[PDB]
């Protein structure tokens, strides 16, 4: 499993250009694909997510009807057409795979992307702190508020934590209440009550240091709130 | 089954007495 | 001397015979007509699930009562979900021809086997996604015709080859063997517990044994003819096989007898699957019939008749918390009753 | 997320119609026959990738089984027709066989579906019987009362003493077949030793095909 | 031979077998009876839950 | 002239015992096919709902026509108000409307498996049945409107007479009388019989390019044709009249005399055709024959 992103740099802004994403070790077919930016130090955004056979395509509500989106699996590659380009879409583009269904771990890869430069009525992430100094050895816990319930009928939540590493892209914590991702340690855990979600870390290790992302799923347009920084 | 408007006497007792169809 | 063989073995079974003859002081059908009758229970197909190519033969439940397995004469092995019907995996079995799938406990495994003699295995929390066979045992020479399994390393496998095999998943090579029987054992269980598996096959008897010690503990020779699923009690001393003779008995492990058999004059095909309810209170029985039969495990009385099939049913589950029922049939559709 | 999982499911049975289908222009077969008879002239179950007109024959043969076959047989209730191959050379074997022809003919769910037979080995009942060590076929002495029929006409420069013998057991064949099942199935007697086996094939394939075709339209 | 040494393990076998210990039936159809009522509350096939806790309807 | 026909009695009287006779037949015969098609579950393969629709077809034909046919025998009064009157004209083209398609289905169906390669309620013969049952509706209604009760005086009598109107209404009504001999010859023989003759031959070619299948050929030539001449008094009734209808002759007594011979024996012809379908079934069919 690995995303290699080619395309961007100094673009002349107006122009348009072509972004192009290599997949590789993962059926391309079986697997929807999102889009999320991240500006230079600011937070993340989702940009566009197309699915598995390219039945359903979905924007961002701000630039909807003027992007671009598609896939090929048999070249095995997803593109993302610029079509305009403006001082919001400097960013740095990461590619994500995932599929949906029971048991599922949606957004649990990101690519390591690659960087351009240019010369309402929604839900939205929030969260109490911006940064905390933490040492290591101890625990450390966050809130995160939601403008609407996240708990769906069915009987689960969909809140979603991420850690972006300084120099990596962010990979999955939690997707979940009540269970664990793939390839993180048990120390994570996490519990809500519909209104105020919160984050526990049992014992914060020197890699664990980074940068903590969240992002609902109930509402496509899929806010990602500010992050929470840890220093050691 | 009538042929014309007129009176028709053996024409419309024909039909009196014919099958409905 | 040579006949001094068979006169011994014929003087054992004849104590046996004298054992459980006195053994037997009463039967419990006086005991619970003191208990209140079950009376009639009438049940709604709560859920459709069509979406099967060809005739359904076998089927397991998982640990949560929301992921169904099921295997069909075309070879895919399919995943749904029980709740929004919507279908989770298709994995497409190398081999057309299967007769059993077993959904491993942690959720994390699935297996399949049939005429092929191969127990394929796959892995369905892979992170490429697709669903790819861990690995494959052809022991057996004879056609797999049941699978469970112990936990993500240990599957129990009985085969046409008048075996019962225990496998390993790290290895791939067969741990015990259980040669005990002399028809081809084709239904397995497994004890709540996971100590003890019990199993019947064409010589129209059910054997119980350990996983470990490799042996026979307990046979049950109680029927008239040919003996197609068995299945454990809720509890794990106890359990109930289906047979060709339109006739189902229960058996004791202590009491190593034989204490009802569910028989009615109706009823004039045979048994082709077997599960209790959560408590032992319902006993269900899939017939060779259009319809399947329900039973009351201790009065031995006839409870309600699940209809809805146009064909033969092939298959029965019950879900570990009791929520619901799913009953397979050659008619390409699961009927899930509650 | 109902839509994104909605969608999956729609991918899934997509893709089970479009391999489904093609599942139904194929059609499938089933081998069955003694060990003595050369079943393979015509691991687990031993499947052979062959066509003929346009439309792929999976002929499905087993293996490993010591002697149990009523019930392993209840897979195949779905494909349409069952080859049965009798060693007719020997006439040791010969009985045995036969039981084995009465079995799954009365099977339980064997009932409304037809059975194609090949003789194999039809080279080697003719030098049987025109050289000496045969006699009465090793059979009941009602061999002896049976008389050859004229209402089919044997293949030309034949043996008058091998068509004796052959359409014998053909009418053993007959009577076997129609002592019970009725006009639910008709088992269809084909002789073979022989290049000619696919397109011999075929036509039966096509008979039995066409012939539940019109019992479903009750005409 | 075969035959000679199959018979050695069935009258093995059958020597085993009839060496476990036996209870009386009327104890186990008593304990069975037991464990049936004791787990009677839990069965949603005896007693029907209402839809409004029922994950189907 | 001496009276139209002034029904002679014994007419009355063959008519009386022919048509009862084939009421109780087809009264019993579709409705066993009916209660066998439905009590049943096995029998409900993709032609089965198109003979059993053939079957409801036959069972709503022979209880509109036959009682009011074989009324005016014993008097003509249409005791049955003018919101009626057009109501069994509508309803009869309709009831035997479904039948003639269904024969025309049922051979288009036939001919699909014969000629394939493969076979084992399918998402066509569905839409296939709903489009006969509404599309013979469609063009049947033309019979709803122009139908009307008129009174007249035969030598002094309350006689109210019942005929399509002269005034035609609608002018479109106007071409409709015209041709109503010639669109019902059309579309309940001249379309309907070609296709059962040209597809029902097309099976038979390539069934046969073998008892069974000589047997089974006869049993639909056999169906086919006796479908083509238990319909055709009734239509022929019609067609001498549009053909060599004169009033200048006075042979006007004598001619409608001879054509409504015709047409109450085509008629009670024609409701015999209604019933020897589920009695063919009974004699060709091994699956119904057992199922008695």
């Amino acid at each position: 499993v690995q995303l290699v992103e080619s395309g961007g740099g100094l673009v002349q802004p107006g122009g348009s250009r072509k972004l192009s994403c290599s997949a590789s070790g993962f059926a391309f077919s079986s697997f929807g694909m999102h889009w999320v930016r991240q500006a230079p130090e600011k937070g993340l955004e989702w940009v566009a997510y197309i699915s598995s056979g390219s039945g359903t395509i979905y924007y961002a509500d701000t630039v909807k009807g003027r992007f671009t989106i598609s896939r090929d699996d048999p070249k095995n590659t997803l593109f993302l057409q610029m079509t305009s380009l403006r001082s919001e879409d400097t960013a740095m583009y990461y590619c994500v795979r995932s599929i949906y269904y029971y048991g599922s771990s949606p957004f649990d890869f990101w690519g390591q992307g690659t960087t351009l430069t240019v010369s309402s009525a929604d839900i939205v992430m929030t969260q109490a702190t911006s940064s905390v100094p933490v040492t290591p050895g101890e625990s450390v816990s966050i809130s995160c508020r939601s403008s609407k319930s996240l708990l769906h009928s069915n009987g689960n939540t969909y809140l979603y934590w991420f850690l972006q590493r300084p120099g990596q892209s962010p990979q999955l914590l939690i997707y979940r209440m009540s269970n664990l991702a793939s390839g993180v340690p048990d120390r994570f855990s996490g519990s809500g009550s519909g209104t105020a979600f919160t984050l526990t870390i049992s014992r914060l290790e020197a890699e664990d240091v980074g940068v903590y992302y969240c992002m609902q799923h109930l509402e496509y347009p899929l806010t990602f709130g500010a992050g929470t920084k840890l220093e050691l | 089954c009538s042929c014309s408007s007129l009176m028709d006497k053996e024409c419309v007792y024909f039909c009196h007495l014919d099958i409905i169809w | 001397e040579l006949d001094q063989l068979r006169q011994e073995a014929e003087q054992l079974k004849n104590q046996i015979r004298d054992a459980r003859k006195a053994c037997a002081d009463a039967t419990l059908s006086q005991i619970t007509n003191n208990i209140d009758p079950v009376g009639r229970i009438q049940m709604r197909t709560r859920r459709t699930l069509r979406g099967h190519l060809a005739k359904i033969y076998a089927m397991h439940w998982g640990t949560d009562s929301r992921l169904l397995v099921s295997a069909s004469q075309d070879g895919k092995l399919i995943i749904w979900d029980s709740y929004t019907t919507n279908k989770v995996h298709a994995i497409p079995l190398r081999s057309s021809w299967v007769m059993t799938c077993a959904y491993a406990p942690s959720g994390n495994y699935v297996a399949c086997g049939g005429l092929d003699n191969i127990c394929s295995i796959y892995n369905l929390k892979t992170r490429e996604g697709n669903v790819r066979v861990s690995r494959e045992l052809a022991g057996h020479t004879g056609y797999l015709s049941c699978c469970r399994f112990l936990d993500d390393n240990q599957i129990v496998t009985s085969s046409g080859d008048t075996t019962c095999a225990l496998w390993d998943i790290e290895t791939g090579q067969q741990t015990t063997t259980f040669t005990g029987h002399t028809g081809d054992v084709m239904s397995l269980s497994l004890a709540p517990d996971t100590r003890l598996f019990v199993s019947g096959a064409c010589d129209a008897s059910a054997k119980l044994w350990d996983v470990r010690e490799g042996m026979c503990r307990q046979t049950f020779t109680g029927h008239e003819s040919d003996i197609n699923a068995i299945c454990f009690f809720p509890n794990g001393n106890a359990f109930a096989t289906g047979s060709d003779d339109a006739t189902c008995r229960l058996f004791d492990l202590r009491a190593d007898q034989e204490l009802m058999t569910y028989s009615h004059d109706n009823i004039i095909c045979g048994i082709t699957s077997v599960s209790f309810s959560k408590s032992g209170r319902l006993l269900l029985a899939g017939y060779d019939d259009f319809n399947c039969n329900v039973w009351d495990a201790l009065k031995a009385d006839r409870a309600g008749v699940l209809a809805g099939h146009d064909n033969r049913v092939s298959c029965l589950g019950v879900t570990d918390d009791g929520m619901a029922v799913a009953t397979g049939s050659w008619d390409s559709f699961l009927k899930i009753w509650n | 997320e109902d839509k994104a999982a909605a969608e999956r499911s729609k991918m899934i049975d997509k893709n089970l119609r479009e391999d489904g289908e093609k599942a139904r222009r194929t059609l499938r077969l089933l081998l069955l026959g003694a060990d003595n008879s050369g079943k393979s002239t015509i691991s687990g179950i031993f499947e052979t990738k062959f066509q003929v007109d346009k439309v792929n024959f999976h002929m499905f043969d087993v293996g490993g089984q010591r002697d149990e076959r009523r019930k392993w047989i209840q897979c195949f209730n779905d494909v349409t027709a069952i080859i049965f191959v009798v060693d007719s050379s020997d006439y040791n074997r010969l009985q045995e066989a036969l039981n084995d022809f009465k079995s799954i003919w009365n099977n339980r769910w064997l009932r409304t579906i037809s059975v194609i037979l090949f003789l194999n080995k039809q080279d080697l009942l003719a030098e049987k019987v025109l050289a000496g060590k045969s006699k009465i076929e090793d059979y009941f002495p009602e061999f002896a009362r049976y008389t050859t029929p004229e209402d089919a006409t044997p293949e030309p420069g034949e043996d008058p003493r091998v068509t004796r013998a052959k359409y014998f057991i053909r009418k053993e064949f007959v009577d076997i077949s129609t002592a019970s099942g009725d006009g639910r199935h008709i088992c269809y007697p084909h002789f073979t030793c022989d290049t000619e086996n696919a397109r011999r094939i075929f036509n039966d394939c096509k008979d039995i095909i066409l012939q539940m075709n019109l019992r479903e339209y009750n005409l | 031979t075969a035959s000679i040494a199959q018979a050695r393990k069935l009258v093995e076998q059958l020597k085993m077998e009839a060496n476990i210990d036996r209870i009386k039936v009327s104890k186990a159809a008593a304990d069975l009876m037991a464990y049936c009522e004791a787990h009677a509350k839990e069965d949603p096939l005896l007693t029907p839950v209402p839809a409004s806790e029922n994950p189907f309807r | 002239c001496q009276g139209p026909i002034e029904i002679k009695e014994t007419f009355k009287y063959i008519n009386t015992v022919v048509s009862c006779l084939v009421f109780v037949l087809g009264i019993i015969g579709n409705s066993t096919l009916l209660r066998i098609i439905y009590k049943n579950k096995c029998m409900r393969n993709g032609p089965n709902i198109l003979i059993a629709s053939l079957a409801l077809g036959d069972l709503l034909h022979i209880v509109i026509d036959i009682p009011i046919n074989v009324y005016k025998l014993l008097a003509e009064d249409w005791p049955f108000g003018a919101e009626m009157c057009k109501l069994v004209p509508f309803i009869q083209k309709a009831s035997v409307g479904i039948t003639v398609l269904s024969l025309c289905a049922l051979s288009i169906d036939r001919y699909r498996a014969v000629a394939s390669w493969s076979r084992i309620v399918p998402k066509w013969t569905a839409v296939e049945i709903v489009l006969i049952w509404v599309v013979s509706v469609v063009l049947a209604v033309p019979e709803a409107i122009g139908f009307d009760i008129i009174t007249m005086d035969y030598k002094g009598s309350y006689l109210r007479i019942c005929l399509l109107h002269p005034v035609q209404k609608t002018a479109f009504m106007q071409f409709y009388k015209t041709a109503k001999d010639w669109w019902l010859f059309s579309f309940y023989f001249c379309l309907p019989l070609a296709i059962t003759a040209f597809f029902y031959t097309l099976m038979t070619c390539e069934m046969l390019r073998l008892k069974q299948r000589r047997e089974v050929a006869k049993t639909v030539f056999c169906l086919v044709l006796v479908f083509a001449l238990c319909w055709l008094p009734l239509h022929l009734s019609r067609i001498l009249k549009l053909t060599l209808y004169n009033q200048n002759d006075p042979n006007r007594c004598e001619l409608l005399s001879f054509l409504l011979v015709l047409d109450y024996i085509g008629i009670n012809m024609a409701s015999l055709n209604s019933c020897i379908n589920p009695i063919a079934l009974y004699l060709v069919s091994k699956r119904f024959k057992n199922c008695f």
